[PDB]
């Protein structure tokens, strides 16, 4: 247990009663989990615990950056910080996962806004190849976090938007006959049990 | 109604004179009646017997010039262009209207292209034109241009004098209209017996339900 | 300084003015009407939108920016998929009690 | 008598100030004669509010009026006081006119319409008839308005007719058949009854036309050309809509419904299977 | 006859007064004739009123049992479900209005308040018994009118309601029956505390002979209206609350179902639902029939 | 037996009515005891069910055959040939088997028919399942030669590349008919009555 | 004071004869009351120096009479156009002028007061109306001023009726209309490019929203002539401070003027017009024919 | 007999259907085909009957059993629908000898067609499971008819005469659908055999299991590891000891894995073609490559030709192309090709739920619900009827 991200980051901010480790995780496990209205209301929003921040400036341009749609240059900060940062018991423990998760959280991020994202700006901008990016979507579309489909002719991720109307007509008409095959069964197996209690 | 009334004041005046004119006098007339900007209508002239022996004698051109403008649009005119005379440019923009009128008679929607080759215009612009300050803000019609689709809408319109050819229309479709109104009368009428004969039906069937078990009860207790 | 704080403040303002009526506002026309290079035009829209401020989204192939059209009966298909949903389970919990 | 007016603009009408003139002629009358030969059947005083868009004057309440005998006009204190009550109630809606029971305008009415051009500078005059007749066919009032004229160089202020629609909302519709016809079935023929009702007016009206064609096209019946135009333009709009855009909402509208219909079928059957299983399983026990 | 009703017989009226009748029993009452002009005037108010409710009063004389309701009128008052004796705000225009009115043709004395409930019922909460209770205290003939004006317009007919408010401690020994009526799940919790304080009365329509007659004219050129109108027009929220709101009751009786395994929220859910889908398929006739009648075919 | 509806179908071309004709008439057959092993028009049977496409029943209508019949015949073994293709779905082997062993004199025409069916039916899945398509898979599908696979398919608007020899596909046009119901009152009615229960 | 005052005037009037009002400006310069006042506000206004002047004849106006035969509000509405020019006080004077107009129509005097006065007052009064923008009153004293009265015979006929009812105005006819609007070179202001200009422009477009369904932007420009981009400009901003109701798109390039409902109302008024038609062609027989 | 010789009068004389012959059963209840052949057929009745059961009471067969199957045959067919409805046991009986007779005397299909006729008139409401219906099953099936023996499968069938009699319609009635490319009834009828009450464990219950779960990967396209709730106590506790190679196959089919797919049928060949399965499995082996590409529908919007075969490990372009036309004429699946670039588009529904062709299937849709309401009522009214429920609710 003890292995959470948003709930073991505000813990661990809110220390009862050393400080380089107080400025350093904190609001790098929360952007894992807290979304964004959470992360700037801990970070920008935060001038108490942003004091400590300002120890830490690489990290709060991190933070900063991440706020400001610059991945290329706060993932390119961690890659470099990343043999220094888990070195630290607290990261050591796991850095991998956390680093995966920072990963995902850019690539939602990036796709939210648009409706027509170029795949091929991604992938220098992420500093990946245009098939692990693809694997990459795959992979997190199946899990229907990023609704859209990708197509794989132009490089084009076309965002995909329900009708809801069209959706509703074919839930409702599959549910009408799962219920009436069911009901006739429920006939069929009352007279069974009528039949056996006579004898 | 409005455009109705408009016309009826000119129209007594017309005839009262035209009644009464004489055999050269009523070729004046004829081209200031399909020159006014107000009269649309012409048949009562028409019907007036005084025109009914002109016919034959040398003011036989002012005749059919009337029955044009009874009934009769641009392209018709094209074709007969010779035989009739020259119109002021006043007489030939009140049969422009009276071309709108007739299209609108036997549709709602006006596409472009028809418009065009009817009333003889190059561009969207010119026709667009044209519409504005000569058919929707005189009264005559009342409607909505589109420009993507490249139609013009034409909800309420006024109609033209009848042709010869056109009552027999009218009565079948008058009695089609009162028929399918007296047809949904008795329509609507078995549906409320329906319901009622149903409800009855069951009040009965339900009472047999009840009269069943209640012998039964007393039976084994 | 303040500057940073001071620019935001104003050049948003002028931007929300700017893209209120319209369905499908183009990316280089915000850069000439307010004197700015198109990529900061691209990144202050994308910050406005993770903000909610602005309701569509923007198109990265061809420069325009799908504001989000009117919107038709929407809690009516939802409350009837929740209709839907809750008559599902009460079917199924009675028929599965004859056993 | 009195022209057609030549303003332009058009007046809706609302039943509320219909029941309200009425009323307040029926109080007057009741009280003055003994209630246990009414003098002179009694005149009543007020004004009615209303706003105004573009060229449509809306006339929606009225409120009553003290006539001063005195000066023979309307005493200001009073207008005063009912204005400022009915604007805190109101927010919207002001003066257009004053109303009056009687027969027909006279230029009495005139000197004291003169004092109501202070608010309103153009106000209109709305009269009803009280004379109860039942050979008449349609609302005894008539609409009148302010016409300035140069008539022999006297200014002569003449009042003129206006045309008028009584145009009321689906709500008021509710209440006045409620009232008007009030039950001395079911719910499927009440419903179906109303439209039952409404297309026995409108084919009664078909009908009456219809002879008049028919007895111009055989009988006598000397050509009314007039008529055949307007009868030609009602003809050329009978399919009503006809366009594709109609019907695909149309017939969207019409499976949304039978959507509903479906669910709450299943929800009675629903209801329906539970209690029964109840009944097997206390006659039928598992528990043996 | 028809014009008996009125004529307030002051020398009659202060007659009533001095007896009393009503001081031993709560049951006195059991009639509420409604004039023809204050049901128009109050349907039209709430109407316009939107989805906030209003306040208002109504003027009538009594005579035996029956509490006549004559005219009524409105009162800047908001939000009279919230504020028990709301109306003392606007107490300096009661007095002006009803002393302003006397003078021309108003003499009756204001017998009770008026609101609006929108689209959740026709009944009388906790915070509108405790009002009713202190004017039912000072002024021995008071009433309560309450109507709704979304189902006015949904259904068929006006959702009128008259109450009157029991004496504190008095319980009555007799129990009568009501009809069943739809409740929002955010409004039965008042219902179900506050059901034996306000017994209803009866309620019935008149009219004087000038107003008959101008009826009867009036809805001769109604028939236009009936065909040419579409009332479910903006009715694509409210219907998305009922549905919205009869899921609920589904969960809850789904959860009260498998703990234990009228009838309890199942027979009455299926009186919601056909209460709801019958009003629109009865609207989806009038547009078949509108649609056959018009729309025939081209020739 | 009294083999003349049989007779009286393929004389009057009801091919689409002939495979239920045999069907019911070969159960009296057996019921009374006739022989009908070696008499009964077997051929024509396993044909008719081609036609109407219940290539399933003519599997086992196939399973069957008298051993001795297959090798009496050579008709039922053709006709069984058609029939494999179809089974596997083999869209240009059909017209392989098709014109094969010649058929009889009998089955003149109502091969023919069946074989112009074929192409009408596999018309309709090109138009709605394809966009570019060589002419040189055009006419193994349609069946016919390049030089009349490219004529047939403009006279129907499919346009065909002069330089790569493909075909792009294009679906048509619609149509507008019409409902003429009549029939939507009296079904509401039935609806709202069974709701209010 | 007084005495002196009458001297230098009666210098200033006989140079104002000669071609000398801003010599008469500064010698007068240097309902009694009223008259005193009126005398040199009017060399004031006509020579438009009434500054000095309007201040003057206001402080007087506390102690004007009203006797026989006061021209001061004549000259109050002349101060008026002046406010009119800046203070866009053209509501009060409209209504102002229409006193002055065939309303107060008697003797009064000569023709000078009772015949040409009032024309020319009825004329300012219409141009005043126009002048301002919006106004609901502006638009409620706009349909007195069409309803009847000699504005048929007046020659700004056309501008007030296209006005009254919304209307597309041409090009050619707002040209004329400004052309002739030179009452004292303020009204015609080039202030970044006047004020007629949007005002123009602002009407025009108005009266298309309704015209109209949709529209191109190219086809913007033909009508209003003016560039697209300008077109597009004041479309926005119109829109933005919901005066009028509409959607824009570029891709298109159109301005989608919806200012409707939906079809099922669109088709309820069809039928509501279809039934009250019926009615008319009854009622037009019965009560006429028999 | 004596009153036999009257009985021959009173066959074309005293009918007395509920009367004169309701004695003269009662009396026979308490020839030698020589007066029996000068006997009447429709008329005789019970009588016929009587000496058809009475002449074929011997052990007698093969010369007798072709000379009474072509009679019965006529009998059968030229018989009262009155006298056939008052039919008892008697009646069966008659029917059961006459399939006897065909399945000896040579191919099971010479009587099938007479077998058929005697259900209908028997049976007096359609929602009646007379004992006829395994009876005809069975022969059809076996007699290669699949087509024939279809007609009688029904759904109003609501009552159970004899437990026996519905779990042998049901196992033979799904196996018709399945031959016949039915899979959407065959689902239905064989889900019932599984949810139907029993105390212990039976062959019929066993096997019809199985052929379940390869019907459903060919339709449904997954393998519920759990048994529905509605259903026997005893299935729940045993049913997985004797379907231990069938589960491992679902498994493997929800993965995805097409190789251990296509080496389990082959190392397992020789239980599964013990059981006469292997022909249905082999069904099953090709449906994964058609569930594969489905899956990418809901992935993608534009893929090529060759990156299809890699995905699903199929093969050549043309091997791709050819199950993508495939699965457009079924209707799985809405694509269209090019040839271009070899690429797959994959479109979306084109249903819109806005024509009038869906006003017909909402309507009966409604209609079958109405009629599905009246089922439980008629339920209700007996059960408040039943003697028994008073009592214990008293
Ligand atoms: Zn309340």
């Amino acid at each position: 247990e003890l292995k959470k991200y948003k709930l073991a980051a505000r813990k661990f901010l809110d220390v009862n009663p050393a400080p380089q480790d107080i400025a350093t995780y904190g609001g790098l496990c929360a952007l894992a989990s807290f979304d964004r209205s959470e992360l700037k209301q801990k970070v920008i929003d935060n001038i108490n615990f942003r004091n400590f921040l300002e120890l830490v400036p690489d990290v709060r341009e991190l933070i900063n950056d991440f706020y400001s749609s610059r991945y290329a240059s706060c993932l390119e900060y961690l890659a470099s910080l990343k043999s220094n940062l888990l070195l630290d018991i607290h990261l050591h423990d796991h850095v991998d996962t956390l680093y995966d998760q920072i990963r995902k959280k850019a690539l939602i991020q990036y796709t939210l806004p648009f409706v027509s994202v170029d795949l091929s700006r991604m992938a220098d901008a992420f500093k990946t190849s245009v098939s692990g990016l693809e694997k990459e979507l795959e992979a997190l579309i199946t899990d229907n976090q990023i609704q859209a489909r990708i197509d794989s002719h132009n490089k084009i991720l076309y965002a995909r938007h329900a009708d809801q109307r069209n959706a509703t007509f074919q839930k409702v008409l599959q549910m009408g006959n799962e219920f009436d095959r069911d009901v006739r069964a429920m006939l069929l197996r009352a007279n069974l049990l009528k039949h056996e209690y006579h004898a | 109604m409005d455009i109705e009334q408009k016309q009826a004041e000119i129209i007594d005046q017309l005839v009262k004179r035209a009644s009464t004119c004489k055999s050269e006098a009523l070729g004046p007339l004829i081209i200031e009646a399909t020159s006014h900007p107000s009269l649309f209508a012409f048949s009562e002239i028409l019907a007036l017997p005084n025109v009914a022996q002109l016919e034959g004698t040398t003011d036989s051109v002012y005749l059919d010039l009337l029955r044009l403008f009874a009934h009769g649009t641009w392209g018709d005119y094209k074709c007969n262009a010779t035989r009739l005379p020259h119109l002021s440019p006043d007489q030939i923009l009140k049969l422009k209207q009276l071309t709108v009128l007739t299209l609108a008679e036997s549709n709602k929607v006006l596409p472009y292209d028809t418009l065009m080759v009817e009333l003889d215009v190059s561009n969207v612009r010119e026709l667009e034109d044209f519409l504005i300050n000569e058919c929707m803000y005189a009264g005559i019609v009342r409607g909505k241009l589109d420009q993507l689709k490249r139609c013009f809408e034409v909800p309420f319109a006024a109609g033209r004098d009848l042709r010869p050819g056109q009552l027999g229309n009218m009565l079948h479709t008058l009695s089609n209209w009162l028929n399918t109104s007296e047809n949904l009368l008795i329509s609507i009428q078995d549906k409320i017996k329906w319901a009622d004969n149903m409800s009855e039906m069951d009040k009965k069937h339900r009472k047999e339900a009840e009269e069943g078990v209640e012998e039964v009860k007393k039976s084994l207790s | 300084n303040y500057m940073e704080d001071l620019l935001k403040k104003v050049r948003t303002q002028v931007l929300l003015k700017l893209i209120k009526p319209y369905t499908k506002i183009g990316i280089p026309f915000i850069s000439k009407e307010l004197n700015v290079p198109e990529t900061d035009v691209t990144e202050l829209l994308v910050s406005l939108i993770l903000d909610s401020r602005i309701d569509g989204h923007i198109d990265e192939m061809n420069r325009y920016l799908l504001r989000g059209d009117s919107g038709n009966g929407r809690k009516l298909h939802k409350a009837v998929d929740k209709w839907n949903s809750q008559l599902k389970s009460l079917s199924s919990n009675i028929t599965s009690r004859v056993c | 008598m009195a022209p057609s007016s030549s303003s332009g603009l058009t007046f809706k009408l609302h039943p509320l100030v219909m029941l309200n003139i009425s009323d307040h002629f029926t109080r007057v009358k009741t009280q003055l004669n003994p209630p246990a030969m009414l003098l002179q059947n009694p005149r009543v005083y007020g004004c009615v509010i209303g706003l105004q868009r573009g060229r449509t004057v809306e006339i929606f309440n009225s409120f009553e009026l003290i006539f001063d005998p005195a000066l023979d006009t309307l005493d200001r204190s009073f207008l005063e006081k009912k204005q400022e009550l009915y604007k805190k109630v109101f927010p919207d809606f002001y003066v257009l006119g004053w109303y009056s029971t009687g027969s027909d305008a006279t230029e009495s009415d005139m000197h004291i319409h003169k004092a109501l051009m202070d608010i309103n500078e153009s106000p209109v005059y709305v009269l009803l008839n009280p004379a109860i007749n039942h050979a008449q066919k349609d609302l005894p009032v008539t609409i009148y308005e302010s016409e300035f004229h140069v008539i022999d160089g006297i200014p002569q202020s003449i009042f003129v007719h206006t045309s008028y629609t009584i145009e009321t909302v689906e709500a008021e519709r509710i209440s006045v058949d409620h009232v008007a016809h009030l039950k001395p079935a079911t719910q499927l023929a009440a419903h179906l009854t109303g439209i039952h009702s409404a297309i026995k007016m409108l084919n009664s009206r078909i009908r009456v036309l219809y002879q008049h064609i028919v007895a111009m096209q055989k009988g006598d019946k000397p050509c009314e050309n007039s008529v055949l135009r307007q009868v030609s333009s009602l003809l050329r709009s009978l399919p009503a809509a006809e366009s594709e855009k109609f019907n695909e909402n149309f017939l969207m509208e019409y499976n949304d419904k039978l959507l509903m219909s479906y669910l709450a079928m299943i929800t009675n059957c629903t209801s329906n299977m539970n209690e029964v299983v109840d009944k097997f399983n206390t006659a039928y026990d598992k528990h043996s | 006859t028809s014009d008996n009703i009125f004529y307030y017989d002051d020398t009659s009226q202060t007659r009533f007064q001095q007896e009393k009748p009503w001081e031993n029993d709560p049951h006195y009452f059991k009639r509420v004739k409604i004039s023809a002009l204050a049901l128009l005037k109050m349907v039209v108010h709430a109407r316009s009123g939107g989805t906030i409710e209003i306040m208002g009063l109504m003027q009538g004389k009594t005579d035996g049992d029956t509490i006549i309701v004559m005219d009524a009128f409105a009162l800047p008052v908001e939000g009279t479900e919230t504020r028990v004796n709301a109306q003392d705000d606007a107490y300096e225009y009661m007095v002006e209005y009803s002393q302003t009115n006397k003078l021309a043709g108003r003499l009756e004395n204001v017998v009770g308040w008026y609101h609006s409930h929108p689209g959740y019922g026709c009944w009388l909460s906790g915070i509108d018994v405790s009002t009713q209770r202190l004017n039912q205290q000072h002024q021995e003939p008071f009433l309560a009118v309450v109507i709704d004006p979304t189902r006015t317009v949904s259904a068929g007919k006006v959702e009128i309601g008259a109450f009157r408010t029991y004496s504190k401690g008095y319980k009555p020994p007799d129990e009568p029956v009501s009809e069943y009526q739809t409740i929002p799940l955010n409004k039965i919790e008042d219902f179900g505390v506050h059901c034996k304080q306000y017994y209803s009365l009866d309620v019935t329509y008149f009219k004087s002979s000038l107003d008959s007659h101008l009826l009867d004219l009036l809805w001769n050129k109604y028939w236009v209206n009936t065909l040419s109108s579409s009332p479910l027009l903006g009715n694509g929220d409210y219907v998305a609350g009922q549905i919205s709101d009869l899921a609920e009751k589904l969960e809850q009786a789904e959860s009260h179902l498998v703990q234990s395994r009228d009838e309890s929220q199942l027979t009455k859910i299926t009186r919601d639902s056909a209460k709801i889908t019958v009003e629109q398929v009865h609207g989806l006739m009038s547009q078949v029939i509108k649609d056959e009648l018009f729309n025939s075919m081209r020739q | 037996m009294d083999l003349s509806p049989v007779k009286e179908a393929l004389a009057a071309k009801s091919f689409d009515k002939i495979a239920d004709i045999c069907d019911t008439l070969m159960l009296q057959v057996a019921s009374e005891g006739i022989e009908y092993h070696d008499d009964w028009p077997y051929a024509i049977h396993l044909l008719g069910y081609f036609y109407v496409d219940d290539c399933d029943s003519a599997r086992f209508l196939w399973k069957r055959i008298p051993t001795a019949i297959k090798e009496r015949k050579p008709e039922v073994v053709a006709a069984w040939g058609i029939g494999q293709k179809l089974w596997t779905h083999d869209y240009a082997g059909v017209y392989e088997a098709i014109r094969g062993y010649d058929w009889s004199q009998e089955a003149k025409d109502m091969v023919a028919a069946f074989s112009d069916l074929y192409t009408k039916r596999m018309f309709q899945l090109l138009l709605s399942a394809y966009s570019t398509i060589t002419i040189h898979d055009l006419a193994l599908f349609l069946g016919m030669t390049e030089d009349d696979a490219t004529t047939y398919v403009v006279e129907n608007g499919w346009t065909v590349d002069a330089a790569s020899q493909m075909a792009s596909v294009k679906k048509q046009a619609v149509k507008r008919e019409q409902k003429v119901d009549s029939s939507k009152l009296q079904r509401l009615t039935e609806y709202v009555f069974h709701l209010e229960h | 004071e007084e005495q002196a005052l009458v001297i230098r005037e009666k210098l200033a009037g006989l140079y104002e004869s000669e071609q000398e009002w801003s010599k008469a400006a500064q010698m007068l310069s240097g309902n009694f009351k009223l008259s005193k006042c009126i005398q040199i506000a009017r060399l004031y206004l006509e020579d438009d120096d009434a500054v000095n002047a309007e201040a003057f004849i206001n402080k007087a106006s506390f102690l004007v009479s009203n006797s026989q035969n006061e021209v001061l509000n004549l000259q109050y509405k002349v101060c008026y156009a002046r406010i009119l020019d800046m203070k866009r006080k053209f509501l009060e004077a409209a209504l102002r002028y229409y006193g002055i107009s065939q309303i107060e129509q008697r003797q009064i005097g000569d023709e000078e007061i009772d015949e040409n006065a009032l024309e020319q007052a009825l004329s300012a009064a219409v141009t005043c109306t126009i002048l301002a923008g919006a106004g609901p009153q502006r638009s409620r004293v706009l349909a007195t001023l069409y309803k009847d009265e000699r504005c048929s015979k007046l020659k700004i006929y056309p501008i007030l009726q296209k006005v009254y009812l919304e209307r597309i105005l041409r090009r050619p006819e707002i040209d004329a209309f400004s052309e002739e609007l030179r009452p004292h070179q303020k009204a015609s202001l080039p202030d970044k490019s006047t004020v007629l200009d949007r005002a123009m422009i602002e009407h025009n477009l108005l009266s298309a929203s309704k015209l109209y369904t949709n529209i191109r932007f190219d086809e913007l420009g033909t009508l209003l002539a003016i560039d697209p981009r300008k077109a597009e400009k004041i479309a926005a901003n119109m829109i933005g401070q919901d005066r009028m109701r509409g959607s824009i798109d570029q891709e298109e390039a159109v301005i989608h003027f919806e200012d409707d409902v939906e079809e099922l109302q669109q088709w309820d008024q069809q039928i509501s017009g279809l039934c009250q038609a019926l009615n008319d062609i009854l009622d037009g027989m019965a009560k006429k024919g028999m | 007999v004596n009153s036999v010789e009257a009985v021959i009068t009173s066959i074309q004389g005293l009918s007395g259907s509920p009367e004169d012959l309701s004695a003269l059963h009662d009396l026979l209840r308490g020839v030698n085909f020589s007066t029996l052949d000068q006997l009447d057929a429709s008329k005789h009745s019970l009588g016929y009957l009587y000496f058809l059961e009475v002449l074929t009471c011997g052990p007698v067969s093969k010369e007798k059993a072709a000379y009474e199957i072509p009679i019965i045959a006529r009998f059968i067919n030229s018989c009262d629908a009155g006298q056939i409805r008052l039919a008892s046991y008697k009646f069966v009986s008659l029917c059961k000898i006459l399939k006897d007779h065909v399945i000896a005397l040579g191919d099971p299909l010479r009587g099938v067609g007479p077998l058929l006729n005697a259900v209908q008139k028997l049976q007096v409401s359609s929602k009646r499971l007379t004992a006829l219906h395994p009876d005809v099953l069975q022969l059809c099936l076996q007699a290669k008819s699949y087509k024939s023996g279809f007609s009688i499968l029904s759904d109003d069938i609501v009552e159970i005469d004899q437990p026996r009699d519905f779990f042998l319609y049901s196992y033979y009635g799904g196996m018709i659908c399945i031959g016949l490319k039915r899979f959407q009834k065959a689902l239905e009828l064989l889900y019932n055999v599984v949810t139907a009450p029993m105390h212990q464990v039976n062959a019929i219950a066993l096997e019809a299991y199985k052929k379940y779960i390869l019907v459903s990967l060919i339709h449904n396209g997954q393998f519920t590891n759990t048994l529905p709730k509605c259903a026997s106590t005893a299935a729940q506790r045993s049913f997985k000891n004797y379907t231990g190679p069938y589960i491992e196959l679902g498994n493997c089919y929800n993965d995805g894995k097409i190789g251990e797919l296509e080496a389990l049928v082959v190392a397992r060949n020789a239980e599964f073609e013990e059981d006469k399965n292997l022909g249905l499995v082999k069904q099953a082996v090709s449906s994964l490559y058609k569930r594969n590409i489905l899956r990418l529908t809901q992935k993608y919007l534009t893929l090529s030709l060759q990156d299809i075969a890699n995905m699903v490990q199929l093969g050549n372009a043309k091997e791709a192309e050819m199950h993508v036309l495939q699965m457009i004429q079924d209707g799985q699946i809405h694509a269209l090709i090019n040839q271009k670039d070899g690429m797959v588009r994959f479109l979306e529904d084109p249903e819109q739920y806005k024509s009038s062709e869906m006003i017909e299937i909402m309507d009966s849709v409604i209609q079958r619900t109405i009629g599905l309401s009246k089922n439980l009522l008629a339920m209700d009214e007996s059960l408040s009827c039943d003697p028994l429920y008073l009592g214990k609710v008293g």
